[PDB]
Protein backbone atom coordinates (compact mmCIF):
# COMPACT_ATOMS: atom_id res chain seq x y z
CA UNK A 1 0.00 0.00 0.00
CA UNK A 2 1.08 3.56 -0.31
CA UNK A 3 2.17 5.53 2.23
CA UNK A 4 -0.05 6.49 5.29
CA UNK A 5 0.25 9.75 7.12
CA UNK A 6 -0.31 10.38 10.84
CA UNK A 7 -3.10 12.51 11.71
CA UNK A 8 -1.40 15.84 13.24
CA UNK A 9 -1.89 16.49 16.93
CA UNK A 10 -3.02 20.66 17.73
CA UNK A 11 -3.86 21.99 21.13
CA UNK A 12 -3.17 25.96 22.75
CA UNK A 13 -2.41 27.67 25.97
CA UNK A 14 -3.31 30.61 27.64
CA UNK A 15 0.01 32.49 28.39
CA UNK A 16 0.62 34.59 24.75
CA UNK A 17 2.41 37.39 26.85
CA UNK A 18 5.25 35.42 28.16
CA UNK A 19 5.45 33.47 24.91
CA UNK A 20 6.56 36.82 22.69
CA UNK A 21 8.62 38.21 25.06
CA UNK A 22 11.00 34.81 25.00
CA UNK A 23 10.81 35.03 21.29
CA UNK A 24 11.43 38.68 20.84
CA UNK A 25 15.12 38.30 22.57
CA UNK A 26 15.80 36.41 18.76
CA UNK A 27 14.92 38.79 15.87
CA UNK A 28 15.43 36.23 13.18
CA UNK A 29 11.95 34.40 14.96
CA UNK A 30 9.69 37.14 14.17
CA UNK A 31 7.94 37.88 10.78
CA UNK A 32 5.80 40.49 9.26
CA UNK A 33 3.51 39.24 7.02
CA UNK A 34 1.89 42.07 4.47
CA UNK A 35 -1.34 42.92 2.96
CA UNK A 36 -2.54 40.08 0.86
CA UNK A 37 0.39 38.26 1.60
CA UNK A 38 1.35 34.52 2.28
CA UNK A 39 5.12 33.84 4.17
CA UNK A 40 5.74 30.27 3.71
CA UNK A 41 8.86 28.84 6.24
CA UNK A 42 10.42 25.86 4.94
CA UNK A 43 11.45 23.41 7.65
CA UNK A 44 13.34 20.39 6.26
CA UNK A 45 13.18 16.86 7.89
CA UNK A 46 16.36 16.59 10.01
CA UNK A 47 17.68 13.40 9.52
CA UNK A 48 17.44 12.39 13.38
CA UNK A 49 14.25 13.73 14.17
CA UNK A 50 11.29 11.46 14.32
CA UNK A 51 8.70 14.55 14.27
CA UNK A 52 8.45 18.34 14.22
CA UNK A 53 6.47 20.40 16.52
CA UNK A 54 5.85 24.12 15.84
CA UNK A 55 4.40 27.36 18.24
CA UNK A 56 3.06 30.53 16.52
CA UNK A 57 0.89 33.19 17.82
CA UNK A 58 0.17 36.67 16.39
CA UNK A 59 -0.34 40.43 17.69
CA UNK A 60 -3.80 42.08 17.36
CA UNK A 61 -5.38 40.30 14.45
CA UNK A 62 -6.10 36.56 13.27
CA UNK A 63 -3.87 34.67 10.72
CA UNK A 64 -4.71 32.03 8.40
CA UNK A 65 -2.20 28.67 9.15
CA UNK A 66 -1.63 25.42 7.04
CA UNK A 67 0.95 23.20 7.33
CA UNK A 68 1.96 21.01 3.92
CA UNK A 69 4.88 18.66 3.54
CA UNK A 70 6.83 18.54 0.33
CA UNK A 71 8.48 15.40 -0.97
CA UNK A 72 12.25 15.57 -1.47
CA UNK A 73 7.30 19.68 -9.80
CA UNK A 74 7.79 17.90 -6.10
CA UNK A 75 4.73 16.40 -4.70
CA UNK A 76 2.79 18.27 -1.84
CA UNK A 77 0.83 16.19 0.99
CA UNK A 78 -1.67 18.79 2.86
CA UNK A 79 -1.55 17.92 6.96
CA UNK A 80 -3.05 21.13 8.45
CA UNK A 81 -5.84 22.53 6.19
CA UNK A 82 -5.42 26.42 5.74
CA UNK A 83 -7.76 28.01 8.21
CA UNK A 84 -7.93 31.19 10.16
CA UNK A 85 -6.77 30.76 13.77
CA UNK A 86 -7.70 32.89 16.68
CA UNK A 87 -3.92 32.88 17.69
CA UNK A 88 -3.72 36.75 18.39
CA UNK A 89 -5.88 35.67 21.61
CA UNK A 90 -3.61 31.93 22.28
CA UNK A 91 -0.77 30.68 21.54
CA UNK A 92 -1.60 28.07 18.60
CA UNK A 93 1.01 24.62 18.55
CA UNK A 94 0.81 21.11 17.42
CA UNK A 95 2.96 18.13 16.40
CA UNK A 96 3.34 15.48 13.40
CA UNK A 97 4.68 12.65 12.55
CA UNK A 98 7.59 12.68 9.84
CA UNK A 99 5.81 10.56 6.60
CA UNK A 100 9.69 10.17 5.42
CA UNK A 101 12.14 12.55 4.56
CA UNK A 102 11.14 15.96 3.04
CA UNK A 103 10.23 19.16 3.68
CA UNK A 104 7.51 20.98 5.80
CA UNK A 105 5.65 24.16 4.66
CA UNK A 106 4.37 26.18 7.67
CA UNK A 107 1.81 28.48 5.86
CA UNK A 108 1.02 31.79 7.48
CA UNK A 109 -1.80 32.97 4.97
CA UNK A 110 -2.94 37.31 5.24
CA UNK A 111 -4.69 36.77 1.63
CA UNK A 112 -7.98 38.13 2.96
CA UNK A 113 -6.69 40.84 4.72
CA UNK A 114 -6.89 44.16 2.31
CA UNK A 115 -5.84 46.98 5.01
CA UNK A 116 -3.57 44.52 7.47
CA UNK A 117 -0.24 43.50 8.25
CA UNK A 118 0.50 40.80 10.52
CA UNK A 119 3.14 40.25 13.42
CA UNK A 120 3.94 36.77 13.43
CA UNK A 121 5.99 34.98 16.70
CA UNK A 122 7.01 30.94 15.73
CA UNK A 123 9.49 28.78 16.90
CA UNK A 124 10.02 25.07 16.05
CA UNK A 125 11.59 21.75 17.29
CA UNK A 126 11.86 18.35 16.65
CA UNK A 127 12.16 15.07 18.41
CA UNK A 128 14.18 11.95 18.27
CA UNK B 1 13.41 9.29 27.38
CA UNK B 2 9.48 9.72 26.54
CA UNK B 3 7.85 8.90 22.92
CA UNK B 4 7.38 11.72 20.81
CA UNK B 5 3.28 11.30 20.87
CA UNK B 6 4.00 11.56 24.50
CA UNK B 7 5.86 13.95 24.58
CA UNK B 8 2.52 15.62 22.54
CA UNK B 9 -0.11 14.50 24.91
CA UNK B 10 1.93 16.30 28.50
CA UNK B 11 1.92 19.26 26.19
CA UNK B 12 -1.49 19.59 25.33
CA UNK B 13 -2.94 19.35 28.58
CA UNK B 14 -0.18 21.79 30.94
CA UNK B 15 2.12 23.04 27.59
CA UNK B 16 3.79 26.02 29.16
CA UNK B 17 7.39 27.83 29.22
CA UNK B 18 8.47 25.99 31.88
CA UNK B 19 7.92 22.58 30.26
CA UNK B 20 9.14 23.85 27.27
CA UNK B 21 12.84 24.67 28.76
CA UNK B 22 12.94 21.16 31.20
CA UNK B 23 11.85 19.50 27.48
CA UNK B 24 14.84 21.26 26.06
CA UNK B 25 17.42 20.39 28.85
CA UNK B 26 16.31 16.61 28.73
CA UNK B 27 17.17 16.44 24.88
CA UNK B 28 13.36 15.63 24.73
CA UNK B 29 12.90 18.65 22.21
CA UNK B 30 15.71 20.05 19.63
CA UNK B 31 14.85 23.81 18.68
CA UNK B 32 15.61 24.01 15.00
CA UNK B 33 18.12 26.93 13.96
CA UNK B 34 17.68 29.57 11.65
CA UNK B 35 20.42 27.93 9.38
CA UNK B 36 17.68 25.25 8.31
CA UNK B 37 14.43 27.73 8.38
CA UNK B 38 14.00 29.73 5.03
CA UNK B 39 11.64 32.24 4.37
CA UNK B 40 9.47 32.58 1.41
CA UNK B 41 7.34 35.39 0.35
CA UNK B 42 4.02 35.60 -2.14
CA UNK B 43 0.97 37.75 -2.94
CA UNK C 1 3.10 4.23 31.60
CA UNK C 2 6.11 6.04 32.60
CA UNK C 3 8.50 4.60 35.22
CA UNK C 4 7.79 6.07 38.94
CA UNK C 5 11.48 7.92 39.13
CA UNK C 6 10.68 9.43 35.57
CA UNK C 7 8.06 11.13 36.96
CA UNK C 8 9.94 12.72 40.39
CA UNK C 9 12.15 14.17 37.78
CA UNK C 10 9.83 15.84 36.00
CA UNK C 11 8.30 17.31 38.80
CA UNK C 12 11.11 18.72 40.65
CA UNK C 13 11.87 21.24 38.20
CA UNK C 14 7.88 22.29 36.75
CA UNK C 15 5.57 20.66 39.81
CA UNK C 16 3.02 22.53 39.72
CA UNK C 17 -0.94 22.13 40.76
CA UNK C 18 -1.90 21.28 37.11
CA UNK C 19 0.99 18.59 36.25
CA UNK C 20 -0.44 16.80 39.61
CA UNK C 21 -3.93 16.59 37.87
CA UNK C 22 -2.03 14.88 34.58
CA UNK C 23 -0.35 12.93 36.16
CA UNK C 24 -3.23 12.02 37.99
CA UNK C 25 -5.44 11.55 35.11
CA UNK C 26 -3.27 9.06 33.12
CA UNK C 27 -2.85 7.32 36.39
CA UNK C 28 0.62 7.75 37.13
CA UNK C 29 0.24 8.11 40.63
CA UNK C 30 -2.82 7.55 42.83
CA UNK C 31 -3.53 9.94 45.35
CA UNK C 32 -4.12 8.23 48.97
CA UNK C 33 -6.92 8.84 50.88
CA UNK C 34 -7.19 9.87 54.70
CA UNK C 35 -9.70 6.90 55.51
CA UNK C 36 -6.48 4.71 54.37
CA UNK C 37 -4.49 6.18 57.09
CA UNK C 38 -4.14 6.60 60.69
CA UNK C 39 -2.52 9.78 63.21
CA UNK C 40 -0.66 9.77 66.22
CA UNK C 41 -0.13 12.10 68.20
CA UNK C 42 2.64 12.79 71.24
CA UNK C 43 4.59 15.18 73.82
CA UNK D 1 19.84 -6.88 54.11
CA UNK D 2 17.62 -4.52 51.25
CA UNK D 3 19.49 -1.66 50.21
CA UNK D 4 17.31 1.39 50.65
CA UNK D 5 17.27 3.64 47.69
CA UNK D 6 17.96 7.32 49.03
CA UNK D 7 15.15 9.97 48.80
CA UNK D 8 14.74 12.70 46.34
CA UNK D 9 12.92 16.45 47.82
CA UNK D 10 12.17 19.16 45.97
CA UNK D 11 10.20 22.78 46.45
CA UNK D 12 7.77 24.43 44.15
CA UNK D 13 6.94 28.31 44.43
CA UNK D 14 3.22 28.04 44.79
CA UNK D 15 1.76 27.63 48.65
CA UNK D 16 -1.50 29.86 48.43
CA UNK D 17 -2.81 28.00 45.15
CA UNK D 18 -1.72 24.20 46.94
CA UNK D 19 -3.19 25.28 50.22
CA UNK D 20 -6.43 26.49 48.78
CA UNK D 21 -6.88 23.40 47.23
CA UNK D 22 -5.98 21.00 49.85
CA UNK D 23 -8.95 23.14 51.70
CA UNK D 24 -11.89 22.57 49.63
CA UNK D 25 -11.02 18.74 48.47
CA UNK D 26 -10.49 16.14 51.35
CA UNK D 27 -10.44 19.07 54.36
CA UNK D 28 -7.24 16.79 55.49
CA UNK D 29 -5.71 19.48 57.90
CA UNK D 30 -3.48 18.96 60.81
CA UNK D 31 -3.22 21.20 64.39
CA UNK D 32 0.47 20.30 65.91
CA UNK D 33 -0.14 21.50 69.32
CA UNK D 34 2.74 22.95 71.22
CA UNK D 35 5.45 20.57 71.82
CA UNK D 36 3.59 18.11 70.39
CA UNK D 37 4.72 15.40 67.51
CA UNK D 38 1.93 14.25 64.65
CA UNK D 39 2.88 10.64 63.08
CA UNK D 40 0.84 10.08 59.75
CA UNK D 41 0.81 6.26 58.95
CA UNK D 42 0.88 5.87 55.73
CA UNK D 43 0.54 1.88 54.85
CA UNK D 44 2.59 1.01 51.62
CA UNK D 45 0.00 -0.28 48.78
CA UNK D 46 -0.31 -3.99 47.48
CA UNK D 47 -0.06 -2.42 44.15
CA UNK D 48 2.62 0.86 45.04
CA UNK D 49 5.87 0.93 43.69
CA UNK D 50 6.66 4.92 45.20
CA UNK D 51 5.50 7.04 47.77
CA UNK D 52 5.13 10.83 46.89
CA UNK D 53 4.31 13.51 49.46
CA UNK D 54 3.62 17.07 49.69
CA UNK D 55 3.45 18.99 52.96
CA UNK D 56 3.15 23.03 53.83
CA UNK D 57 2.28 24.98 56.55
CA UNK D 58 1.06 28.64 57.09
CA UNK D 59 2.80 31.06 59.41
CA UNK D 60 5.76 29.23 60.46
CA UNK D 61 8.19 26.12 60.06
CA UNK D 62 7.83 22.73 61.33
CA UNK D 63 9.98 19.39 61.28
CA UNK D 64 9.54 16.90 59.45
CA UNK D 65 11.24 13.39 58.32
CA UNK D 66 10.30 10.27 56.99
CA UNK D 67 10.52 6.63 58.70
CA UNK D 68 9.61 3.05 57.05
CA UNK D 69 8.11 0.36 59.66
CA UNK D 70 8.68 -3.16 58.63
CA UNK D 71 5.89 -6.08 58.30
CA UNK D 72 9.25 -4.87 68.42
CA UNK D 73 8.90 -3.57 64.51
CA UNK D 74 11.99 -3.12 62.66
CA UNK D 75 12.36 0.93 61.83
CA UNK D 76 14.58 2.74 59.07
CA UNK D 77 15.54 6.18 58.96
CA UNK D 78 14.45 7.71 55.00
CA UNK D 79 14.77 11.66 55.84
CA UNK D 80 15.90 12.79 58.84
CA UNK D 81 13.88 15.09 60.88
CA UNK D 82 14.87 18.91 60.18
CA UNK D 83 13.23 22.27 60.02
CA UNK D 84 12.27 23.20 56.81
CA UNK D 85 10.29 26.02 55.64
CA UNK D 86 7.17 25.17 54.54
CA UNK D 87 5.15 28.11 55.35
CA UNK D 88 7.20 30.27 52.38
CA UNK D 89 7.47 27.14 49.84
CA UNK D 90 5.30 23.75 49.48
CA UNK D 91 8.02 21.05 50.22
CA UNK D 92 7.69 17.65 48.55
CA UNK D 93 9.85 14.38 48.06
CA UNK D 94 9.61 10.86 46.88
CA UNK D 95 10.98 7.31 47.80
CA UNK D 96 11.01 3.91 46.60
CA UNK D 97 9.18 1.10 48.25
CA UNK D 98 12.68 -1.59 50.03
CA UNK D 99 9.70 -3.66 50.79
CA UNK D 100 6.02 -4.10 52.14
CA UNK D 101 5.27 -2.03 55.24
CA UNK D 102 4.49 1.51 57.41
CA UNK D 103 5.57 4.90 56.59
CA UNK D 104 5.68 7.43 59.34
CA UNK D 105 5.50 10.83 57.93
CA UNK D 106 7.00 12.97 61.40
CA UNK D 107 5.96 16.77 62.24
CA UNK D 108 7.68 17.51 64.71
CA UNK D 109 6.83 21.29 67.23
CA UNK D 110 8.46 19.75 69.87
CA UNK D 111 11.29 22.35 69.88
CA UNK D 112 7.87 24.97 69.77
CA UNK D 113 6.77 26.29 72.90
CA UNK D 114 4.39 29.01 72.48
CA UNK D 115 3.31 28.37 68.62
CA UNK D 116 0.91 25.73 67.82
CA UNK D 117 1.17 24.71 63.33
CA UNK D 118 -1.26 24.37 60.72
CA UNK D 119 0.00 21.34 58.77
CA UNK D 120 -1.81 21.28 54.67
CA UNK D 121 -0.32 17.92 53.45
CA UNK D 122 -0.93 15.29 50.71
CA UNK D 123 0.31 11.26 49.58
CA UNK D 124 0.05 9.36 46.46
CA UNK D 125 1.41 6.30 45.29
CA UNK D 126 2.79 5.01 41.97
CA UNK D 127 3.10 2.00 39.92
Amino acid sequence: SLPVIAAPSMWTRPQIRDFKEKIRQDSDSVITVGRGEVVTVRVPTHEEGSYLFWEFATDNYDIGFGVYFEWTKPVLDEIVPVYRRDCHEEVYAGSHQYPGRGVYLLKFDNSYSLWRSKSVYYRVYYTR
Amino acid sequence: IPAPPAIADLLASVDSEEVREYCKKKGWIVEVPVTATTLERNV
